[PDB]
This record gives structure tokens, sequence and C-alpha cells, in this order.
RNA sequence: UUCAAAUGAGAACUUUGAAGACUGAAGUGGGGAAAGGUUCCACGUCAACAGCAGUUGGACGUGGGUUAGUCGAUCCUAAGAGAUGGGGAAGCUCCGUUUCAAAGGCCUGAUUUUAUGCAGGCCACCAUCGAAAGGGAAUCCGGUUAAGAUUCCGGAACCUGGAUAUGGAUUCUUCACGGUAACGUAACUGAAUGUGGAGACGUCGGCGCGAGCCCUGGGAGGAGUUAUCUUUUCUUCUUAACAGCUUAUCACCCCGGAAUUGGUUUAUCCGGAGAUGGGGUCUUAUGGCUGGAAGAGGCCAGCACCUUUGCUGGCUCCGGUGCGCUUGUGACGGCCCGUGAAAAUCCACAGGAAGGAAUAGUUUUCAUGCCAGGUCGUACUGAUAACCGCAGCAGGUCUCCAAGGUGAACAGCCUCUAGUUGAUAGAAUAAUGUAGAUAAGGGAAGUCGGCAAAAUAGAUCCGUAACUUCGGGAUAAGGAUUGGCUCUAAGGGUCGGGUACGAUCAACUUAGAACUGGUACGGACAAGGGGAAUCUGACUGUCUAAUUAAAACAUAGCAUUGCGAUGGUCAGAAAGUGAUGUUGACGCAAU
RNA sequence: AUGGUGAACUAUGCCUGAAUAGGGUGAAGCCAGAGGAAACUCUGGUGGAGGCUCGUAGCGGUUCUGACGUGCAAAUCGAUC
């Protein structure tokens, strides 16, 4: 029910007590007039509510999923 | 032969009035300490229309000398009053139309409304759109006091007898026609089941004296004695005259 | 352009109930409909609703009055004899 | 051409049972129902709408932070500024000429 | 077809109404429509310079 | 209604295919309330039953089926019903419902025998039942069954109660700051008591906006027609509750100080009690963007094979228009001797009892976190066969959703979606019928009587008498006109113009003018006969269900009667009984 | 005669709900204009009143003294109203 922007707010979710699972949502998107470009959603299943957090940045997306904690249960698409 | 209208009507099955919808009872103020031997400031709040009467009502309300709050009572508005208006209760209150008085502390010609029989009834002469009584006279010893009612009888009651000065709001109201049979239906609507009505000469004889005869008439006087027993009384009960009234009435 | 010779706002009614019926209407509704001066504040905007019920428009004072008037002569006779009443007792 | 039925048993269309057409995911229509509207919270003096406070149906005002219940002056969301001017003024203005009939009837008593 | 064959005008003489002409178009939408027109040409022209107020409120009520 | 196949001993009647029609969204469609009670669904199956039949069935036999913290009940009060101290009554029982009654329970303090005795203060509100349409805490979308689904599955929320820590906020100026202000916010102690708000409220009119529906352009797909013509006809292109940000008519604030009065609605209201102008504050109906969420659903293509049935790819995009239609909602306006419920419940404010920090306190109305949410209903019918009429009866029985054309139109007539095609059948077409039509010349001569029937009818224009309460009478009467096609003219929106015009996009109305035909044209449907008088009731309204709708009753209007409460009229066996009466002569009662 | 049972039909009141295509007419209020020495009189608009009106659904039940009259039906069916 939560959109989130704060990529270090973010990353404090996933590593509170009560998130156990997360999902890496990826879709295909054009940009602006022409071309495409891969979106990225990031969603933690808290406890209460679906946090998700849209990486347009293609590269802020990779070098965000090998910060995901490695204890987190997270599903690949 | 069957029971007849009237006689029906006492048993208030469909013929208790129709009620859902009024405002409350209208009524003086207690007649407690400060009423009786000061006065007591109230404000209106609201002067407001009560379903069924032809006068509107006065929401005022009042401090409570006894304990830490207010307290509303409900009057019937004296033309004039405004809201805002403060009100003013009691034996040593100032002559103004709004406030209530005791019949002996105002002057012969004061002209009041809502004014009680006997002292503390909360208010019972003069209250329909419009009427009033008038004080025409006072006697110390014994303190009564004398006023003439709407009806044109004169009266006398205690000069304790409390009452509201000036007059009823709302006159006039009869002046105008009802012209429809329609409007005089959501009259009585909110009133009582007592219209339309049904000319006992129409009825058969099991309905009504009136009833029955080939041709529709009384077929006897239609002026009933005192004495007459249920079911008998219907026309002109006790009826001292009859007959327009030729000359000027006004009591003497 | 002048609409109605005599009925003005009594037609609604049409032919029916009888010119003097009519005429007694139109009068009181004449006198229940209008617009006021309001005492209080100035404004002329003082209107009707149910009978007896006179309030203004902006600054909102409700005064009881005449089902179909603001003031009723009556109610204006008492007005001016308790005035006078209230003169002697101070005075 | 898509019609569409009630959703509860009562089948009348009563203030309770007001019905809003939707187009779901589904591509199609359905009825949802509707809940009364809420009403303003009114001025205990004046009586207008009074601004600032949130506008629900009553019960939900326990589900609602403070704020959402008033503004900052004295009698919040109770009667509205302006009712307040007029009160502190009057209130003012009559604590003072009370303290004008004290010495001025004081006075009667000292030549009279 | 028959809508092109309208709006070119086609289908509209006496002989195609049934209704009247105010059920048709009511005389009142008429009126509100070009009251509307009048009253926002003034706005714009006072608003403009092109007219001075003082002008434009006698053309208002004379509108 | 028809052809054929299938099945079966058996086929006018079952099943499937095909064709022909129908209901025509005011439904023969899709659901419900009352009532039924298993009729629902499946398998088997024809003795009775379904006024022919039967292989079929709402029949017969045997089974299966109705899942809830959020949908209802349950809670609240309405008219009203009805216990209790009492009062009547031989008594069954009747009256009263806060009434002539010693009518009761909460917050915590007091306890550290110990568990709950008393120490404060309040509160005096006095049962209870009464709504499956009134009030009311909270759930949605996709998927799934032979038969259930807002109830199951998936996913995503939310309410109430209970627990509670962590983070934030607050505090050395203890109980936040900011803004001139309207007011702002993630928070930002608050008992007794008092007050205010919400719950919470008529009706109709036009005007404004929303939603869904309707119409429609481009594009990307699938389908149909193609002797000929049509860049064509038909169809898919969707987005829930909930959450973040944003969004408003109204209202309000600050600056200002108005005659040459201005502003202004379709509707004439507003201003020195401060207009117009400029700047700001607010409600979040509603909408927008994003999260929910493309992973769903929709539409296609390309491979696979008795199989569970897969698997793999695509595309699911951008717009337009309005006196449209339905519904919603707003700011207004009309009306009233009519002014259009209640209670439970929720919040707020006034108040300041009290409690509370610097060596560390106060704070769960800010975020996040934990546990829990019982009981009963839930199938189906809702009617020319599931209900009431002895019945599968042409009767009766409360409601929501509602497409295209014609047209004023929810009319009639035709159509799409859905649903039907049920209702004994065959052969003939005598009399007499019932229902539907026509008739030369005459035209009410028929008949108690123009009964029946015929005539009239839409719209535009023209024309319109007596009499009148001046409102009417009036579509009075009486007339012309109306198709098709092709043109002409008038009626609008939106933009930039130093402090006269230009440019483009989108609408059916109205009037004029040509041409044209077997002089037809409201071409079916739809749709008033008119006039002159007498009698009679003023009018609209009302009744004899099932032989009387009328002149009968009612009505407004007029007039008469009774009554100031220790009362009038009326109820009751009685009464500390009752109607009028939440009443008071501008009233109630009786003619 | 005595003691009992009925307001599921219907009559009337009360409480709480719900329902009614599309037309014609054009009442108060309002705006602009004209005439007149004056008093005052006129015109065109706007607006949308009514136990108003044409007419569906609704509700009713006038005539055919129509159907039926061992009925579909112990009150129905059709047209007309
Ligand atoms: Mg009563
Ligand atoms: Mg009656
Ligand atoms: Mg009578
Ligand atoms: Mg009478
Ligand atoms: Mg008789
Ligand atoms: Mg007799
Ligand atoms: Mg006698
Ligand atoms: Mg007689
Ligand atoms: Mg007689
Ligand atoms: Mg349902
Ligand atoms: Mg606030
Ligand atoms: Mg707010
Ligand atoms: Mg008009
Ligand atoms: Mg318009
Ligand atoms: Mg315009
Ligand atoms: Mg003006
Ligand atoms: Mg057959
Ligand atoms: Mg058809
Ligand atoms: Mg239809
Ligand atoms: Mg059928
Ligand atoms: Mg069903
Ligand atoms: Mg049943
Ligand atoms: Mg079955
Ligand atoms: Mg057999
Ligand atoms: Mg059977
Ligand atoms: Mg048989
Ligand atoms: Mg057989
Ligand atoms: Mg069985
Ligand atoms: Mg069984
Ligand atoms: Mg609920
Ligand atoms: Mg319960
Ligand atoms: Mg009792
Ligand atoms: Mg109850
Ligand atoms: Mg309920
Ligand atoms: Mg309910
Ligand atoms: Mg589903
Ligand atoms: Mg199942
Ligand atoms: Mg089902
Ligand atoms: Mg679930
Ligand atoms: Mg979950
Ligand atoms: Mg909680
Ligand atoms: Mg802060
Ligand atoms: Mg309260
Ligand atoms: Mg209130
Ligand atoms: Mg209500
Ligand atoms: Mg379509
Ligand atoms: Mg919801
Ligand atoms: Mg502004
Ligand atoms: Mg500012
Ligand atoms: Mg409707
Ligand atoms: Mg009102
Ligand atoms: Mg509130
Ligand atoms: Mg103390
Ligand atoms: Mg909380
Ligand atoms: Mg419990
Ligand atoms: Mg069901
Ligand atoms: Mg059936
Ligand atoms: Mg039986
Ligand atoms: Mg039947
Ligand atoms: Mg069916
Ligand atoms: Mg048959
Ligand atoms: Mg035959
Ligand atoms: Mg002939
Ligand atoms: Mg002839
Ligand atoms: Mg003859
Ligand atoms: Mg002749
Ligand atoms: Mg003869
Ligand atoms: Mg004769
Ligand atoms: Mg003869
Ligand atoms: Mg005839
Ligand atoms: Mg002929
Ligand atoms: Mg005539
Ligand atoms: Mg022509
Ligand atoms: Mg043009
Ligand atoms: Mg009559
Ligand atoms: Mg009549
Ligand atoms: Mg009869
Ligand atoms: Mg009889
Ligand atoms: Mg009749
Ligand atoms: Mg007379
Ligand atoms: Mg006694
Ligand atoms: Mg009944
Ligand atoms: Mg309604
Ligand atoms: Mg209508
Ligand atoms: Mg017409
Ligand atoms: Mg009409
Ligand atoms: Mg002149
Ligand atoms: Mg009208
Ligand atoms: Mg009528
Ligand atoms: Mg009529
Ligand atoms: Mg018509
Ligand atoms: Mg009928
Ligand atoms: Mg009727
Ligand atoms: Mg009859
Ligand atoms: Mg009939
Ligand atoms: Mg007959
Ligand atoms: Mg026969
Ligand atoms: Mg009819
Ligand atoms: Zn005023």
């Amino acid at each position: 029910a939560r959109e989130i922007t704060d990529i270090k707010q973010f990353l404090e979710l996933t590593r509170r007590a009560d998130v156990k699972t997360a999902t890496v949502k990826i879709n295909k998107k054009l940009n602006k007039a022409g071309k495409p470009f891969r979106q990225t959603k990031f969603k933690v299943r808290g406890s209460s509510s679906l946090y998700t957090l849209v990486i347009n940045d293609a590269g802020k997306a990779k070098k965000l999923i090998q910060s995901l904690p490695p204890t987190l249960k997270v599903n690949r698409l | 032969g069957r029971v007849i209208r009237n006689q029906r009507k006492g048993a208030g099955s469909i013929f208790t009035s129709h009620t859902r919808l009024r405002q409350g009872a209208a009524k003086l103020r207690t007649l407690d300490y400060a009423e009786r031997h000061g006065y007591i400031r109230g404000i209106v709040k609201q002067i407001v229309h009560d379903s069924g009467r032809g006068a509107p009502l006065a929401k005022v309300v009042f401090r409570d000398p006894y304990k830490y709050r207010l307290r509303e009572e409900i009057f019937i508005a004296n033309e004039g009053v405004h809201t805002g208006q403060f009100i003013y209760a009691g034996k040593k209150a100032s002559l103004n139309v709004g406030n209530v008085l005791p019949l002996g502390s105002v002057p012969e010609g004061t002209i009041v409304s809502n004014v009680e029989e006997k002292p503390g009834d909360r208010g019972a002469l003069a209250r329909a759109s419009g009427n009033y009584v008038i004080i025409i006279g006072h006697n110390p010893d014994e303190n009564k006091t004398r006023v003439r009612l709407p009806s044109g009888a004169k009266k006398v009651i205690s000069s304790d007898a409390r009452g509201v000065i000036g007059v009823i709001a709302g006159g006039g109201r009869v002046d105008k026609p009802l012209l429809k049979a329609g409007r005089a239906f959501h009259k009585y609507r909110l009133k009582r089941n007592s219209w339309p009505k049904t000319r006992g000469v129409a009825m058969n004889p099991v309905d009504h004296p009136h009833g029955g005869g080939n041709h529709q008439h009384i077929g006897k006087a239609s002026t009933i004695s005192r004495g007459a027993v249920s079911g008998q009384k219907a026309g002109l009960i006790a009826a001292r005259r009859t007959g327009l009234l030729r000359g000027s009435q006004k009591t003497q | 352009a002048k609409r109605t010779k005599k009925v003005g706002i009594t037609g609604k009614y049409g032919v029916r109930y009888g010119s003097s019926l009519r005429r007694q209407v139109k009068k009181l509704e004449i006198q229940q409909h209008a617009r006021y001066d309001c005492s209080f504040c100035g404004k002329k905007t003082v209107k009707r609703g149910a009978a007896g019920i006179w309030t203004c428009s902006c600054c909102k004072k409700t005064v009881a009055g005449g089902a179909y008037t603001v003031s009723t002569a009556a109610a204006a006779t008492v007005r001016s004899t308790i005035r006078r009443l209230r003169e002697m007792v101070e005075a | 051409a898509q019609r569409v039925t009630f959703r509860r048993r009562n089948p009348y269309n009563t203030r309770s049972n007001k019905i809003k057409v939707v187009k779901t995911p589904g591509g199609i229509l359905r009825a949802q129902h509707v809940k009364k509207l809420a009403t303003r919270p009114k001025c205990g003096d004046c009586g207008s709408a009074l601004q600032g406070i949130s506008t629900l149906r009553p019960r939900q005002y326990a589900t609602v932070s403070k704020t959402h219940k008033t503004v900052s002056r004295a009698y919040g969301g109770s009667r509205c500024a302006n009712c307040v001017k007029e009160r502190i003024i009057r209130a003012f203005l009559i604590e003072e000429q009370k303290i004008v009939k004290k010495v001025v009837k004081e006075q009667t008593e000292a030549a009279k | 077809a028959h809508a092109q064959s309208k709006r070119e005008g086609r289908h509209s003489g006496y002989g195609k109404r049934k209704g009247t002409r105010e059920a048709r178009l009511p005389s009142q939408v008429v009126w509100i429509r070009r009251l509307r027109v009048l009253r926002r040409l003034l706005a714009k022209y006072r608003d403009a310079g092109k007219i001075d107020k003082h002008l434009y409120h006698v053309l208002y009520k004379e509108s």
C-alpha cells in the first residue's frame, strides 16, 4: 500500500525484524518519447503493508540487489 | 343502533393527537425562589415553529441557581421577542414585552399572555396565536387580581399568578382563507383525526340521531338538553338561543 | 410588459374558488412573501418562514411576528401601551 | 448494456443502500455500495461549517489524529474564530464596565 | 449514413418534425447560451481595456 | 414453426446441429424482499402425475450441496408493546410506566494480615420488547464448483478489543513550534463537571460538476462480405478496496477605502456591519499521477498430443465530442394556518483535580511491531409451473440494473446482449359464431336513445365568437402547409496583441432558395370530432370489492351551539383510570 | 344465550420506507425599452407558479348492457374509457 523513494529508508526496512520476504519485479517500459528501458520495482512485504520502491535507473538497480540482506527471502520475478 | 361518531372519539384509538413532531410542552419556568423574590435572566436562543401550533415557540435558556449548568425552558413567543433578547422573570422584574411578572406587579391595562390560573401552574390562559389577557384591576387585601380573558370572560386570580408581557405571536393566521380541501387536509394531518366531517343527516339512523328519512332533515329540534345522555348529544348542546346573531355582540 | 390585469400573484389558482376568496388571499400572500426592514442591522432583508417567524438574511436575527406580516397592528399598540405603563412606574 | 445487481440482500433504494457502478480489472461492471456522505462539523455559536476541521462520519473521528479535530486557537474545533473575536472583546469590555458600575454606584453611597 | 445527411441539413422539414419547436430545442437553452456569451464578451473586453467599466456596466444590464 | 442426425422397444414432443421467428431492456434478461422449503445439483429412471405424448420434468429412487472479525441478524431507538412499589376487581385479571416507592453503579483510593472490607466525590439516567427498507465500526479485485462464494483459494486492506515494547516527538523556559491572520503539522499529559458538533432528516424547479453508459478519430489485433462496390462491417484495447501527493463551489483572512455607484446569476442579489481589485487560509465531494499492478484479466499468433493437458512468444497504445441517457452531488431558488423522527454511538471544546525532568523524567490521539474476533442465516424459486387463489389456474402479490434507430419521448414499431421458441396434434374450410376488415347510391329514414361503428388527430404558420369571477372560455371554430434531393444565410469555443484584425478545432437548430415524382409526403407506428342550448353538482377529490360512480358523500366558504380546567365533549365494572391534551377560545368539542 | 377466536382481506389513524415517460400552459419576482405637461400608461424579454392541463407507467373501473357465463376466473378477458 506504500510507495517509497528514499533509497536509504528502503534499506532500513529490509533489516526490520518483521520483514521475512521480498520480491523484485522487472518491467519493460519505454522512455520519454522514444526508446525503452528496464524498470525494477523492489517490494518488501512488511507485516501490515507492502512497500514498493521503483528504480528506473537500471544501473542503480543492479548494485542495489547486491545490497539486499543475505538472509531476506527474495522472490525473483 | 350503533355508537355514533362523537362517542367513539373518547376511547382515543384513531383519535389521539399527532405528536411525533412537536417541540415539547410550552411552559413557564417553575415558580422558584428566584422568580418569587427577585428576578432571573435568560436568553432566547431560538424562536421556532411547533407542528400543529399556530404560534412560534421561543426557546429561552437560564442558569441553574443550584448547579453549574444550563436549563432550557420552552416558551410561547410573544410578538416582538427575538433571538439574543434577554428575558427577565420575577416579582421584581421590569415591565417589558417578553418578561414574566406576577399580575400583582403590573398596572391595570397591562397586556400579558400564557397566564397561570393558579400560581405556579406554569401558564394556562391565552396561548393561542394572537390571544392575550388584560389586567382590569387589583384588590390588595387578599391579593387577587382581575383579568379579561380572550373569550370575553372576566375572571379573578391570585396576584402571585404569573403571566408574560405582551401578546402571543403569529396573529391573523385565520383571516386567510384555507382556499382548498387540501390545506385543511394538511392542517388536521398535524393535529388529530377530525377531518373531514360527514353530516349526521347524511347517515342512516343506526349511525346518528339525524340519520335516515326519505329527504335529508333533522326531524326534531337540534337543540339538545344538557342533561341529555351519550349518543343523544349531537347538534346544539344546551343552546340558550339560536339563529343568526343580528346586532352587536361584545360583552357588556 | 404587464402580464395580468388584476389577479397578480393570485394567477396560480386559475378560475377556481371564486374571485372574492382569491382577492382576500392575494393580500396576505403579498404581505407574507415580501421582504422587510430589519430593526437591528438596517438592511431590508427580513423574510418569513412559517407563521409569525421573521428572520434576517445577513445578521440573522429572528423575530416573532404576525402570521403574515412582521408587525401586527395590535402588537404595535400593545408595544405603545406597555411603554406608557412602564413610564409611570419609574417616573 | 452491462447491467448490475445489488450486493447486499436489501433490494430497496434506501439512504443506506446507495450504489456506484464501477469497472473492475476483469473488464466488467460491478456495483459498489456507498456509505452515506459525511457532513461538516458546525460552529456552536454562529453555525457555519467550521474550517480547518476534517469531515468524517462520527465514529470515524476516533481513527484520526487530534490535529484533524482542531485548529490551534482558544476554542479550536468548537467555535469559529470570528465568533471567538466577539467573545474576547465583549468579555473584556464587560469586565471593564463592571469596574465602572462599581465605582459610580459606590459614589452614590457617598453623596445622596 | 443518415447522421451525415442530418448534419448536411437533410430530413428536417415540417413533415419530419413531431415534437414542438420547444421540445426539440428549449427556448431557455437558446437564451442561456446567448446571454452567457454576451456576458463573457463584456468581461474580456473590460479586462483588455477595450471598454471602461462604466460602459461595460451599462452594456451588462442592457444585455 | 421446419429439416436432419443421435438415442431409445418406442420419438409431432428428449438431446445436438441447421433454419424460421419471439421477448425487444417499462424483458420471456440479470438479481432480490415476503412466502415456500430442498424445489438447487448429479446419477438412475417411467407405475402414478405433467386433462395428447414422453425416452423429458419443479415427478419417482438414491446421493451430493449452503464455509464470513468486515453481508445481514445481533446493538439503538419509532408508533406502540409491557414487568415492577402501588391502586381497582368476587376473580380470570384491569389501570399506571416514573407513576404518591427507602428503587441504583462507576471511578479509583484505601491493602502490602489479604483479599477486597471502607475512606472521598460524584451520577440520579428507574425495567424490558418493538425495524433482515429507519440509525449503524470495518473488504476488495482476480481465480475456483455438478451444485457455494463480498463467506473458499490467491493477493492486497481495514475495524474493534486486548496486550505492549523499539524508534520518533517533548522537557534545564517542563506539558511543541510556526503564520500579521484565516490557519499549519507526524507527534505535542489533562480527572470531576459543563458545553458544542456529528448521528439527523420535506418537496419541486432550473443552472453547475462527477461517475458509468451512449456516440466517435487514429493505431495494433481477430472475425465477416467481396460478380461488382465499400482505406469497409462487426469485435478486443481493462484497472478494485485501500495508501501517498495533488485536486473545490462555498466559506474565511490580509492589504485596501468605493457616486460617474460597482461586482454579478439562466434565475437580482451583494457592498462603509468594508464592495470591486490584488494577495492568501479552508472542507477533500470529486478528479488527476503514482503505489496496489500487470505478475491480474482481455485479445492474438506460433509449436506440441488419447493423455493431467501443457509450453513459447507477442499486443493490451493515443485521442475527440455533448441542452445526450441514467444516477450522483453542489451552490441557489419556489412553496406551506404542511416547515418536513428518535435513540444508541463518535469526536471536540471550556475547565484545571492532579501527575511529571537533568543526571534524567513525561508522553501511545505520530510510525512500526504482537495476540484475538463467538452464535444463527447463507442452496434455489421469486412467478402465464417453486408464493396466495382446492391446480403447473389468462387472476393477485414490495423493489434495483436498463443498449442502437425512428421520434418530444422510459410511446408505439424494428434491432444487439441475454433468454425463449413453452401452450395436444392431423385433415378440411358447411351453417351459425367469436375476433379483424371492406362496401355502390342515400345518409340516422334504423333505435328508448347514433348503441356500435365511422370521422378527427402530430407539427409549423395563419385565424379565432357568446359569455367571464379578467385567471378563462381555447387546440374555440375555421384554414394553408409537411416527402426526396441539391444549395444559401444567421447562430459559438480556444489561444498569444506596447503599458483593428489574425489562427484553428468542434456542434444539430431555424429560416430562405433551386431541382424532383402518377400531387405524394405526421406515407406504417403514433394521434382531440366540433358547435348551440336546457337540467344538475361550483371546482380537484370520495363510495356501494362482486348488478347503482350519480345530481349521492366530501370540500373550501357561510352560520349556529357548548366550554376559562373544580371545565366542555367523550371513554370505563371500578380506580391514585382514560381520549381531546406536547392542548387553552386565532382553542377544543357539537350541528 | 354464554364463553371464546379474528384487522394475512378490507376500513381509518399513527411510525418507518419506497415510487411517478414525454408534452401544453406561462402566475409572482426581475431586466431593458417606448409614450406622456403631468398623473400615469404601454412594449419586448427573463423567470417557472398551479389540489392547472395532453398523455404513459401507476391507481380507477364508463360503455359495449362486447367475450366468457358447467369460465382462465365463486368477478376474469378485450376494446373503449
Ligand atoms: Mg398521545
Ligand atoms: Mg379522516
Ligand atoms: Mg360535511
Ligand atoms: Mg359539518
Ligand atoms: Mg344514505
Ligand atoms: Mg337513533
Ligand atoms: Mg331524538
Ligand atoms: Mg332524518
Ligand atoms: Mg335538510
Ligand atoms: Mg445477493
Ligand atoms: Mg486542523
Ligand atoms: Mg486537515
Ligand atoms: Mg421561457
Ligand atoms: Mg444549458
Ligand atoms: Mg461564453
Ligand atoms: Mg446591474
Ligand atoms: Mg411442438
Ligand atoms: Mg421483434
Ligand atoms: Mg417499451
Ligand atoms: Mg415463461
Ligand atoms: Mg435467486
Ligand atoms: Mg417453494
Ligand atoms: Mg432441475
Ligand atoms: Mg408410462
Ligand atoms: Mg405434477
Ligand atoms: Mg397426460
Ligand atoms: Mg403415459
Ligand atoms: Mg429426488
Ligand atoms: Mg435427497
Ligand atoms: Mg456491517
Ligand atoms: Mg451478537
Ligand atoms: Mg400493565
Ligand atoms: Mg431491541
Ligand atoms: Mg437494522
Ligand atoms: Mg437497518
Ligand atoms: Mg468472483
Ligand atoms: Mg465446492
Ligand atoms: Mg449460484
Ligand atoms: Mg482470504
Ligand atoms: Mg497477507
Ligand atoms: Mg489498537
Ligand atoms: Mg515538532
Ligand atoms: Mg451531547
Ligand atoms: Mg444536535
Ligand atoms: Mg431518518
Ligand atoms: Mg461497445
Ligand atoms: Mg470501502
Ligand atoms: Mg481571491
Ligand atoms: Mg497573505
Ligand atoms: Mg430512479
Ligand atoms: Mg427548512
Ligand atoms: Mg467533530
Ligand atoms: Mg485540592
Ligand atoms: Mg496509535
Ligand atoms: Mg463476550
Ligand atoms: Mg444466492
Ligand atoms: Mg420457474
Ligand atoms: Mg390448501
Ligand atoms: Mg397463475
Ligand atoms: Mg429464468
Ligand atoms: Mg390450453
Ligand atoms: Mg387443429
Ligand atoms: Mg355505403
Ligand atoms: Mg353528408
Ligand atoms: Mg327516428
Ligand atoms: Mg339531419
Ligand atoms: Mg321507427
Ligand atoms: Mg330516452
Ligand atoms: Mg321515442
Ligand atoms: Mg360510442
Ligand atoms: Mg373511409
Ligand atoms: Mg365553445
Ligand atoms: Mg418542399
Ligand atoms: Mg457558419
Ligand atoms: Mg361533482
Ligand atoms: Mg371529478
Ligand atoms: Mg358495485
Ligand atoms: Mg351486498
Ligand atoms: Mg366518476
Ligand atoms: Mg355561498
Ligand atoms: Mg382510589
Ligand atoms: Mg392489512
Ligand atoms: Mg427520496
Ligand atoms: Mg414529469
Ligand atoms: Mg402536444
Ligand atoms: Mg406534466
Ligand atoms: Mg420621454
Ligand atoms: Mg411546469
Ligand atoms: Mg390534475
Ligand atoms: Mg388531466
Ligand atoms: Mg403523448
Ligand atoms: Mg390498468
Ligand atoms: Mg382514483
Ligand atoms: Mg359499476
Ligand atoms: Mg375491464
Ligand atoms: Mg355483458
Ligand atoms: Mg357459451
Ligand atoms: Mg388510460
Ligand atoms: Zn439584520
